[PDB]
């Protein structure tokens, strides 16, 4: 069913930004959300669902790692073993430190590394001799609307590309040729191969920071579920197969204040263009939702068309975005919760609706 | 100062080219010698759109031809209009594929198409600022439809800053001038939806009811059924070749008409189309054209309209005129047939005009609408499509260039769903 | 001295401009030849000012004027014309794409080294004069080179040169007419835009003057020719304070005060109110109160906005020809004693005056007539809201399903751009809806 559940984050401010003394702007009032902008001119309202803070280290309800893990991450760890696929998106500009909510660092880590160590568990409880558990891995990347590999090394001669293409069997859905997928067990093996995919990614310095991002990123997890055993005989007349979708996502990238251009300005354009194409697609989920019949632009995009099977139909997603509350930031912030405003799924609608006369 | 090149693939378009630069030369004062004997000086200002310059006041165009057989070739340079072309440019190679998609697009067009674009490549570097590419292919049979949709793959790839623009035929209910028209029709739409940014439909038995109904012709042809098409295409760049009190040009009508990406397949029309007897028992105002162009029979899809609404329109008019009336005319259009238009869309129209006018009339104008009745064209193909497609029955032929199923299916599904989007508009 | 540099752009501002200049050329004694018969046979006389002509040693007109475009049919129409001999050659034309009725590539794509020239070009006619520089720039809605250029030169203008007189003789969208399919949203972005740089934003629409031409004039086929002459008419009546004398004179430092309030409301409206055939032209008086009492009715408005239901915040009236200012005194006397009019209670004056001696003049080939006198009115009213409302209910439909974006994204804008103007619009509606409640004690 369509189980959309966007959330929103909320980080402390720095040590240098402390220094400076970044002047507090977003606030609160519970669920809801408020910010300020300097002047004192309006105030500006945002509603969501759920609603983290970790800003003061000592207020109530206050969200450390475990707490965005133990509601977030756990309805889909629990769901895979249903036999259904899952997504996990991430939205947030640099300088918002997804690198802190989603890898996180060795004293307070991140999600990543909990969804996979919980799924390890799990596994080894159920492990037995009439189940059994198979995990394989993949990760590739988007970028100028084109398809590459990350885990696979490439050749010592220059920019040596990895072309790729997106094609559609006519049961599981969409895929890619030419893939390299893997065999997992060990955490720190995971780890590996994730640090060798972040290497490779697609990045360009800028006069922002030299740490950007210019390319979308799928950590993708396929699951398996051998149980089948005929009574009269070894048979697997089925085998259930899930899968759990991570995605990496870049900036909103305005690009009339960041004028430099070249390729830095025609991979923007196309990031901007899959920004839209999601919201689309998440605000027709939104609308899926209640019961209504309705078309969704699947084939717009790419990155939405190697998703269609684990975004849509009975399959849980989520996403989340972190953002920044030092006032020098406000309008990127701003932008990064306006992409999010889904919490209104059915609010002040009309109703019109005659089918009675149900009798003799 | 900005420029249009010409692709001329297939049987259709080159004979269709073989009018269209006919039109195109009777309006700027040129001759068979590629000379010059107009009257204005207007003409000259803008000729460097469609035309290149020479030596001694010759005026040659940027055409180009693909054939993979020259049966058309021949015929073309042996006619009235065949010889200013760039002998150069005049491509071909032989063993033509036989109205099969796959001959065009995987065995033989792989062999021509670099020796096509080292041509397109010195048409367009001769340029000083480009604005979009046009094109003139049939669907249904092959190499219009193969080679075709294989030059849009590589220049889009090539050059995506710019325009893409393709006039092309379609298929038929009634009648179908081959029996693979559905298979070869789908592949190229599967490659033709992602990398366009406008295409026009048009459909024969269209343009033969017209000339069978309004000017009331008893001997046609193909070579006037074409005439059409010409007038259309002419309309279309008036807005760029001339002035205008109310300019447009091609990225304006791509803007305005396309609001979602994929739905960028048009209904054109043009106007005022009459019998030699019978211009004398009308008038030359604005309603009289504005009655004739959204009548259901001076369309050219074979697609009755009112099966369905019309997400957007837009309009050409050329001549002396009183936009007011215009304008009024419009508005009493968007109110009257409300029902046939879009409400999430509140002003469903708008205008281009262009004050420079053909040679033989006072008024005259162009027609382009992007409807949702198209649908019923594409549940046909489908339908056709896959009852041939759960026996297999003519696919052998194309397996046997590197092929698989996999292909088909994948085109299926991608007419389908783009079939869904439209009805999603079709109700209220 | 005084002079006023005028920058027209886009097919809007360039086709007013030729007429603009056929009527300023036509009051002034000149020829479009550039020289004098008329001074050469007076031998003295300032009339041809150094306000808007600049003027050489060889008796030779030069107009402190320049205009612009990226699609050059309309420039070379100017070069060819009758007029071609007279502008600076200096036309500036960068026509190699036009904004394809986006607000991105005007705005971003294709501003970029295109706007350096006419910079350069504004700093040579100001360097050649020490005097005031009040700005006219007239540009439309809607289009991408009348928007988004004009949302990029304001910008920087307020940079440059800071604390000077700039105004727009812009052009609305009509809410039932129109000519595109996209006007709502590049309209709400340049108001966001040049909400805060601009001082005062003149604003007329095309319904109007079509509905006026088919009730006064009797005439039945317009064109995009007529229009404009009234436009232009309105323009003169404006400029005459700044070129020629008479008793109560307005620079144009005095309309940015006395009709902007406050700093975000300096959106008004405009009225001519003399529009007559050479047939009607006898069969009336043409007093000054027939005049002052139309220059209030809605008909002869030029925005399809009933005052009725809305206020006046301020008004600015200026006059022509033979005038005795007590009959205007009386005027403005029996308009305020009337009641479907409502002033606010917080500006018991409203009213502004401004009398210049010289008449109007005609342009040859004109519906309109030869009179001893016509009068201009502008004012600061409240019932635009209502024309604000539906271009954001025109608006509000087509974001709520992301339509006609994709080639706005393409040429390098974010979308949330749009859910920031859609406030920052919005709240403007609250300050016409503000304002009209009256103070309470
Ligand atoms: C002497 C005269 O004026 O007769 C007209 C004429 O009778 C009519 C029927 C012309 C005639 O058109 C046809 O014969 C015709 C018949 C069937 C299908 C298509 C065309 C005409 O042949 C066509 C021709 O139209 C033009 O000249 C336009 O420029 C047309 N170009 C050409 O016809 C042309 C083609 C090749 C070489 C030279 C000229 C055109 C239209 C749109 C944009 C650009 C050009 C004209 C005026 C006429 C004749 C000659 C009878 C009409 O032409 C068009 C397409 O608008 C058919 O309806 C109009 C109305 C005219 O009244
Ligand atoms: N009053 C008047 N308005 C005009 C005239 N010509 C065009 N317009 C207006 O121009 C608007 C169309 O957009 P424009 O402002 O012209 O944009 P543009 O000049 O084409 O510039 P681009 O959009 O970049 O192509 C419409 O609202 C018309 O009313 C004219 O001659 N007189
Ligand atoms: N309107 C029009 N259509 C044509 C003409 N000649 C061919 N066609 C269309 O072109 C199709 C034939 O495809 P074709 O171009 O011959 O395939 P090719 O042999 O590979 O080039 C048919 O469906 C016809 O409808 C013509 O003169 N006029
Ligand atoms: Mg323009």
């Amino acid at each position: 069913n369509s189980q959309v559940t966007v959330a929103v984050r909320v980080r402390p401010f720095s040590k240098r930004e402390k220094t400076e003394k970044a002047s507090q702007v977003v606030f609160t009032n519970g669920e809801e959300i408020t910010v300020e902008h300097p002047d004192m001119k309006q105030v500006y309202s945002f509603i969501y669902d759920v609603s983290f803070w970790s800003f003061d280290e000592c207020h109530p309800g206050y969200a450390s790692q475990t707490t965005v893990y133990e509601t977030l991450a756990a309805p889909l760890l629990d769901r895979a073993f249903e036999g259904y696929n899952t997504c996990l998106f991430a939205y947030g500009q640099t300088g918002s430190g997804k690198s802190y909510t989603m890898m996180g660092l060795n004293e307070e880590p991140g999600i990543i590394p909990r969804f996979c160590e919980d799924l390890f568990a799990q596994i080894a409880k159920k492990q037995t001799s009439e189940v059994s558990y198979h995990l394989e891995m993949s990760f590739f990347e988007v970028y100028n609307e084109k398809i590459h590999d990350l885990l696979v090394c490439k050749g010592e001669n220059g920019q040596r590309k990895q072309p790729l293409r997106a094609r559609e069997h006519p049961v599981s859905g969409p895929y890619v040729e030419g893939l390299s997928m893997n065999v997992v067990s060990s955490y720190s093996d995971i780890q590996s191969w994730l640090e060798l995919g972040n290497k490779q990614r697609a990045t360009a310095a800028t006069g922002m920071n030299d740490k950007s991002s210019r390319s979308h990123s799928v950590f993708t997890l396929v699951m398996t579920q051998t149980k089948t055993e005929v009574v009269e005989g070894e048979e697997h007349d089925h085998r259930i197969t899930s899968r759990i979708n991570l995605v990496d996502l870049a900036g909103s990238e305005r690009c009339s204040t960041a004028h430099s251009s070249g390729q830095r300005l025609k991979e923007g354009v196309s990031i901007n263009k899959s920004l839209l194409t999601l919201g689309k697609v998440i605000s027709a989920l939104s609308e899926q939702a209640n019961g209504k019949r309705v078309f969704i632009p699947y084939r717009e995009s790419t990155l939405t068309w190697l998703l269609k099977e684990s975004l849509g139909g009975n399959s849980k997603t989520a996403m989340i975005a972190t953002v920044s509350p030092a006032a020098s930031n406000i309008e990127e912030t701003l932008s990064t919760l306006r992409y999010a405003t889904q919490a209104r799924l059915i609010v002040n609608i009309a109703k019109v609706n005659e089918d009675m006369n149900a009798k003799l | 100062m900005r420029e249009i090149v010409h692709i001329q693939a297939g049987q259709c378009g080159n004979q269709i080219g073989a009018k269209f630069w006919e039109v195109i030369s009777d309006e700027h004062g040129i001759d068979p010698t590629g000379s010059y004997h107009g009257d204005s000086d207007l003409q000259l200002e803008r000729i460097n759109v469609y035309y290149n310059e020479a030596t001694g006041n010759k005026y040659v165009p940027r055409a180009i031809l693909v054939d993979l057989e020259p049966g058309t070739m021949d015929s073309v340079r042996s006619g009235p209009f065949g010889q200013i072309f760039r002998p150069d440019n005049f491509v071909f190679g032989q063993s033509g594929a036989g109205n099969n998609w796959a001959k065009g697009h995987y065995t033989e067009g792989a062999e021509l198409v670099d020796s096509v674009l080292d041509v397109v490549r010195k048409e367009s570097e001769s340029c000083d600022c480009l604005q979009g590419f046009q094109l003139t292919h049939s669907l249904g049979g092959g190499t219009g439809s193969g080679m075709g949709t294989l030059l849009i793959s590589k220049i889009r790839e090539e050059y995506p800053d710019r325009i893409m623009n393709t006039f092309s035929v379609m298929p038929s209910p009634k009648v179908s001038d081959t029996v693979v028209e559905p298979y070869n029709a789908t592949l190229s739409v599967h490659q033709l939806v992602e990398n366009t940014d406008e295409t026009y439909c048009i459909d024969n038995e269209a343009l033969y009811d017209i000339c069978f109904r309004t000017l009331k012709l008893t001997t046609p042809t193909y070579g006037d059924l074409n005439h059409l098409v010409s007038a259309t295409m002419s309309g279309v760049t008036t807005c760029l070749r001339f002035p205008g009190q109310l300019n447009a040009d091609l990225r304006k009508l791509a803007v305005n008409m396309v609001p979602f990406p994929r739905l960028h397949f048009f209904m054109p029309g043009f106007a005022p189309l009459t019998s030699r007897g019978s211009q004398q028992y009308r008038a030359l105002t604005v309603p009289e054209l504005t009655q004739q162009m959204f009548d259901s029979k001076n369309m050219m899809a074979a697609c009755d309209p009112r099966h369905g609404r019309y997400l957007t329109v837009a309009a050409i008019f050329r001549g002396r005129m009183s936009m007011k009336e215009v304008d009024e005319q419009m508005l009493n259009v968007q109110n009257k047939n409300s029902s046939y238009f879009v409400e999430w869309i509140p002003n469903n129209v708008k205008t281009a005009v262009c004050d420079i006018p053909p040679r033989g009339l006072k008024m005259s104008a162009t027609f382009i609408g992007n409807s949702t009745a198209i649908q019923e064209l594409f549940k046909r193909i489908s339908e056709q499509f896959t009852a041939m497609f759960r026996r297999k029955a003519f696919l052998h032929w194309y397996t046997g260039e590197g092929m698989d199923e996999m292909e088909f299916t994948e085109a299926e599904s991608n007419m389908n769903d783009l079939v869904s989007e439209y009805q999603q508009y079709q109700d209220a | 001295m005084r002079e006023c540099i005028s920058i027209h752009v886009g097919q809007a501002g360039v086709q007013i401009g030729n007429a603009c200049w056929e009527l300023y050329c036509l009051e002034h004694g000149i020829q479009p030849d550039g020289q004098m018969p008329s001074d050469k046979t007076i031998g003295g006389g300032d009339d041809s000012f150094n306000t808007f002509f600049s003027e050489t040693g060889a008796g030779k007109h030069v107009p402190r004027a320049v205009f612009v475009d990226l699609e050059p049919t309309v420039i070379d129409e100017v070069r060819t014309g009758t007029y071609r001999q007279l502008f600076h050659p200096e036309q500036l034309i960068t026509g190699k794409e036009d904004a394809a009725n986006n607000y991105a590539r005007g705005h971003y794509t294709i501003g970029k080294e295109i706007i350096d020239l006419v910079l350069d070009r504004i700093r040579k006619l100001a360097d050649q004069c020490t005097g005031l520089q009040g700005f006219l720039v007239f540009h439309s809605f809607g289009g991408g080179t009348g928007s988004g250029f004009t949302s990029l030169l304001m910008e920087r203008l307020s940079v440059d040169y800071g604390k000077k007189s700039k105004l727009e003789f812009s052009i609305y969208p009509a809410p039932q007419v129109s000519t595109a399919v996209v006007e709502p949203y590049n309209s709400i972005l340049t108001t966001h835009t040049t909400l805060e740089h601009s001082d005062c934003a003149f604003m007329v629409d095309n319904e109007a003057i079509y509905d006026i031409c088919r009730r006064n004039l009797d005439i039945e086929r317009p064109t995009y020719t007529n229009l404009n002459r009234l436009i232009s008419q309105i323009v003169s009546s404006i400029t005459a304070s700044l070129r020629f004398d008479g008793a109560l004179n307005v620079d144009l430092t005095e309309f940015q005060t006395n009709l902007v309030p406050y700093p975000r409301i300096h959106f008004p409206l405009a009225t001519y109110a003399p529009v007559i055939s050479a047939e009607k032209a006898y069969h009336e008086q043409l007093s000054v109160a027939e005049i002052t009492n139309a220059c209030f009715e809605p008909a002869n408005q030029m925005v399809k906005c009933d005052p009725r239901h809305g206020k006046y915040m301020a008004c600015c009236l200026l006059y022509r020809g033979d005038v005795v200012p007590k009959d205007v005194n009386a005027a403005i006397a029996t308009i305020k004693t009337k009641r479907s009019i409502q002033f606010v209670d917080w500006c018991p004056t409203g009213f502004k005056v401004g009398i210049n001696y010289q008449p109007p003049t005609v342009v040859p080939g004109g519906d309109l007539a030869k009179v001893q006198r016509a009068v201009c009115m502008l004012s600061n009213t409240t019932a635009i809201a209502e024309a604000w409302a539906r271009l954001d209910h025109k608006f509000d439909l087509m974001y709520a399903k992301r339509a006609f974006v994709h080639w706005y994204v393409g040429e390098g804008m974010e979308e949330g751009e749009f859910s920031e103007a859609r406030e920052d619009m919005a709240a403007l509606e609250k300050d016409y809806e503000e304002v009209g409640v009256d103070s309470v004690e």
